[PDB]
RNA sequence: UUAGCUAGUAGGUGGGGUAACGGCUCACCUAGGCGACGAUCCCUAGCUGGUCUGAGAGGAUGACCAGCCACACUGGAACU
RNA sequence: UACCCGCAGAAGAAGCACCGGCUAACUCCGGCCAGCAGCCCGGUAAUACGGAGGGUGCAAGCGUUAAUCGGAAUUACUGGGCGUAAAGCGCACGCAGGCGGUUUGUUAAGUCAGAUGUGAAAUCCCCGGGCUCAACCUGGGAACUGCAUCUGAUACUGG
């Protein structure tokens, strides 16, 4: 652009839109499980992904993934969600295992801190 | 006793009636370490043969670079098809601040201190071609001094 | 229309050098003659002469060394659309000192190192490497 | 904040003796030095550029027993100082108190030298200094305290150091159990099999 | 010897006062181009001496009204 | 009034006072007019811990500035030592 | 994807008022003033030295520390 | 209290993440399910799932998430483009605006030079000092790339 064209209208920095807008610049958000169900992946993959819908404390209603093998999550369960999408279109948040309603994945021995599993004492 | 360096090995393929025919291309660079550097590019149906062809083509087709105490004479710009390259002389002790292909070229060429940056496409072949074109177009104070028909008091 | 005759002189020099022209001719001017003087005393052109009285015609004799162009690069820095003025402590050096930068200081048109030794800044006319 | 596990594992991984043992034997008689540790030690895979840079940095760190935060701060200060960054880094590494005590001859290994320093058994200019990372300046005098001169550890270390090479920048008297730090070592005085430029490129990427 | 300004009169409809436009040449802080900038000032013009277009020399004084804080010194060029 | 006093800078348990000329209404470490010296109360006697300019101090006292008790003792000791 | 805004409004004379200049206020007169260099309107926001990042130019930011401002349940007002 | 001295005994003190490529680190065992995933595995010998052994990286911490800049020359002033990849208004006239051939004189507005005032302290950076070292504290300096004023220069832009 001509220097005069920039003087009259400067460069407009491209604005980046968040990928986790329901957190509102917070690392975690608390919400209640509205509906717990399963979903089928997309194309290449084939499974039954454990997912849940949760109304957050700021009013946002989002679908959140439940990682790990096995979960005891029912309706009205108040869980803690964090960012991190599932590549399962639509799901953009993860449920923190070991956070105030979601028990840790039982029988974990490796990467326990990622699933809220206490260290097995000898 | 020149140093030889393999920069990139890439597997290309041509399709025929029966199926795909996979061959390998290797891009290398050689240099004596005091101002001579040349790159070679060989395609072959196998990796060691491709590297051998690249080394033979690189041992020939070598250019001369006018170094200045192990660094560039002046900031130079090298350009090939998609890659635009900027190199700048640094002081003693900085090292080679450059990408992979640029690091290989400037290291086998004999350059010890340089601040470099690769713009556009970072394609290894075009990056080394731009680096070579920028280094061979770099002139020394004696060259400009003799080309101006005046002494070298600018040095 | 013709709104930058100095850039036109630089372009004529560049195109005559790329076409292996022996000499280039152009309408003359005081600033053109000063820049041609700076180019000749630095060794980028062989000679220059101004012919004509009512319509002076400036003729620069281009220079070659090995059948190659003596002027590798010549760029207009300060231009009508964007004027570039520099102080003496920030005068530019072309080719890390191997090239020249024609600067128009209050004591006439001179090179960047001459303006530095004279303790002067001014308008950066062009870069000649 | 310390490495307490196996010592020869580090030298086997680095493919080079790191002087992690005193020297009553050859390392070849205590371990397979030419073989990397673990079940897959017989294999040797082609190292990348990042692999070589990381391995050289780890070799230097394990030689001097410095963790990553302190080594990063060492590189920061070396890049801050004037001159070549690599020799500045190696000089900063050699200036440590436990390193000098080991080089002085009062420690069979840098681990027992660090134990001598930390246990308040080493003096600097008559002042008991128990910091292993204490930067020793030229003309400093390093000595064993009166209470620790009776230990056989220092005697065995003195003997083991007499069977070693003598550093040019250390004037040590084994009788008085004291030494003087004359000057910082130049690049030509340290080991020649340490590529400082690899560490500089690793930390400047 | 007193610090002053200079501009052209763009309005004299008011009584005992004029509006002087001080044009200045400023380099753009980003793109380096020298752009024109206009500073319009309500100037006190007693005797109603200045017409539209006069290049006048003004100086700053105490507030004389809600918007007037500059006063006239002399007229340099007179609307022709 | 204008007063000449100390502003307690430094670390915890290791104070370092800056002799400042300040309007007595401001905070201790707040807005001051001019710094006219310092005072290190835990100096090792090997170095200097009292470098307060007496010229500007006397100039300000001549203008009605008040001297705090600690600064008065410091001026007395600086005059005695020098 | 806000283009027209403004009646104490702009200026002048005089009275008053303030510690002080001043439409600060009042009477009268003149008919102006702001605006495409963004007036008006709408949304957001304490400002700065500085902090983070960056080779730099810049981008983001304004917790602690220091300067300035504003507020003191909400709205208004004066007294000393 | 800092600091110092004595006692006893290895005695009271190592975890977290990762190991397909990017990216340092590999084997065994249990079926597109369970599951992993920052971007490109699992349909019955999976270095990618889960467990074990081994190893790698950090270490009183280690990871994940959220947020800013960098890489991103990916808003390109430094430092990008528009025939076919996104991009030349369908074409023209034309006000504001931007720019403007050549010579002389004059001015000194832009520009340049010098000086003065200011640019709070802290912070940043440099040389030292004190805390056993460091963090931290601190002396001095540099810097604060800015603004105003005054005196000159006249090549270029402007009047």
């Amino acid at each position: 652009a001509t220097v005069n064209q920039l003087v009259r209208k400067p460069r407009a920095r491209k604005v980046a839109k968040s990928n986790v807008p329901a957190l509102e610049a917070c690392p975690q958000k608390r919400g209640v499980c509205t509906r717990v169900y399963t979903t089928t992946p997309k194309k290449p993959n084939s499974a039954l992904r454990k997912v849940c819908r949760v109304r957050l404390t700021n009013g946002f209603e989002v679908t959140s993934y439940i990682g790990g093998e096995g979960h005891n999550l029912q309706e009205h369960s108040v869980i803690l969600i964090r960012g991190g999408r599932v590549k399962l279109p639509g799901v953009r948040y993860h449920t923190v295992r070991g956070a105030l309603d979601c028990s840790g994945v039982k029988d974990r021995k490796q990467a326990r801190s990622k699933y809220g599993v206490k260290r097995p004492k000898a | 006793e020149l140093q030889e360096k393999l920069i990139a090995v890439n597997r290309v393929s041509k399709t025929v009636k029966g199926g795909r025919i996979f061959s390998f291309t290797a891009l290398t660079v050689v240099g004596d370490g005091n101002g001579r550097v040349g790159f070679g590019y060989g395609k072959a149906r196998e990796v060691p043969a491709a590297i051998q062809k690249a080394m033979e083509k690189a041992r020939r087709n070598m250019i001369n670079v006018a170094l200045n105490n192990g660094t560039l004479q002046h900031p130079v710009k090298g350009v090939h098809t998609g890659s635009r390259v900027f190199m700048q002389p640094a002081s003693e002790g900085t090292g080679i601040i450059a990408g992979g292909a640029m690091r290989a070229v400037l290291e086998v060429a004999g350059v010890h201190n340089v601040l470099a940056k690769a713009y556009g496409s970072t394609n290894p072949i075009n990056v080394v071609r731009a680096t070579i074109d920028g280094l061979e177009n770099m002139n020394s104070p004696e060259m400009v001094a003799a080309k101006r028909g005046k002494s070298v008091e600018e040095i | 229309s013709m709104q930058d005759p100095i850039a036109d002189m630089l372009t004529r020099i560049r195109n005559g050098q790329a076409a292996n022209k022996a000499a280039v001719t152009m309408p003359s001017s005081k600033l053109k003659v000063a820049i041609a003087n700076v180019l000749k005393e630095e060794g980028f052109i062989e000679d220059f002469k101004v012919e004509g009285d009512t319509k002076p015609e400036l003729e620069l004799t281009l220079k070659y060394f090995q059948g190659k162009a003596v002027v590798e690069s010549i760029q207009r820095v300060s231009r009508p659309g964007l004027r570039i003025y520099k102080r003496k402590d920030e005068l530019p050096k072309v080719m890390a000192g191997l090239g020249i930068a024609v600067v128009s200081t209050s004591k006439g048109v001179m090179t960047d190192r001459a303006a530095r030794q004279a303790g002067l800044g001014g308008e950066i006319i062009c870069y000649v490497a | 904040a310390r490495y307490l596990g196996p010592k020869l594992k580090l030298s086997r991984r680095e493919g080079t003796d790191l002087f992690l043992k005193s020297g009553v034997r050859a390392i070849d008689t205590k371990c397979k030095i030419e073989q990397a540790p673990g079940q897959h030690g017989a294999r040797k895979p082609r190292l990348s550029d990042y692999g070589v840079q990381l391995r050289e940095k780890q070799k230097v760190r394990r030689i001097y027993g410095v963790l990553e935060r302190q080594f990063r701060n060492y590189y920061k200060e070396a890049a801050r100082l004037k001159g070549n960054t690599g020799e500045n880094l190696l000089a900063l590494l050699e200036g440590r108190l436990d390193n000098v005590v080991y080089r002085m001859g009062f420690g069979a290994t840098r681990a027992e030298a660090r134990q001598l320093v930390s246990h308040k058994a080493i003096m600097v200019n008559g002042r008991v200094v128990n910091i292993a990372s204490y930067q020793v300046s030229p003309n400093d005098v390093v000595s064993i305290r009166e209470k620790a001169k009776k230990q056989s550890r220092v005697k065995a270390a003195l003997e083991l150091a007499e069977q070693r090479e003598k550093p040019t920048w250390l004037e040590v008297d084994a009788g008085k159990m004291e030494g003087t730090f004359k000057r910082k070592p130049e690049r030509s005085d340290l080991s020649a099999d340490i590529n400082e430029h690899l560490i500089v490129e690793l930390y400047s990427k | 010897k007193i610090r002053t300004l200079q501009g052209r009169v763009v309005s004299d409809k008011m009584e005992k006062s004029i509006v002087v436009a001080i044009e200045r040449f400023v380099k753009h802080p980003i793109y380096g181009k020298f752009i024109k900038r206009t500073t319009k000032l309500h100037v006190h013009d007693e005797n109603n001496e200045c017409g539209i277009g006069d290049v006048v020399e003004i100086r700053e004084c105490r507030p004389l009204s809600k918007t007037k804080s500059w006063t006239l010194v002399r007229v340099v060029e007179k609307a022709v | 009034m204008v007063t000449i006093r100390l502003a307690r800078h430094g670390a915890k348990k290791r104070p370092f006072y800056q002799v400042v000329v300040a309007d007595s209404r401001n905070a201790r470490n707040g807005r001051f007019i001019e710094r006219v010296g310092f005072f290190n109360p835990i100096a090792s006697e090997k170095e200097e811990g009292t470098r307060l300019d007496l010229d500007r101090i006397a100039h300000w006292v001549g203008q009605g500035a008040t001297i705090s008790d600690r600064v008065a003792a410091l001026i007395k000791e600086v005059n005695k030592a020098a």
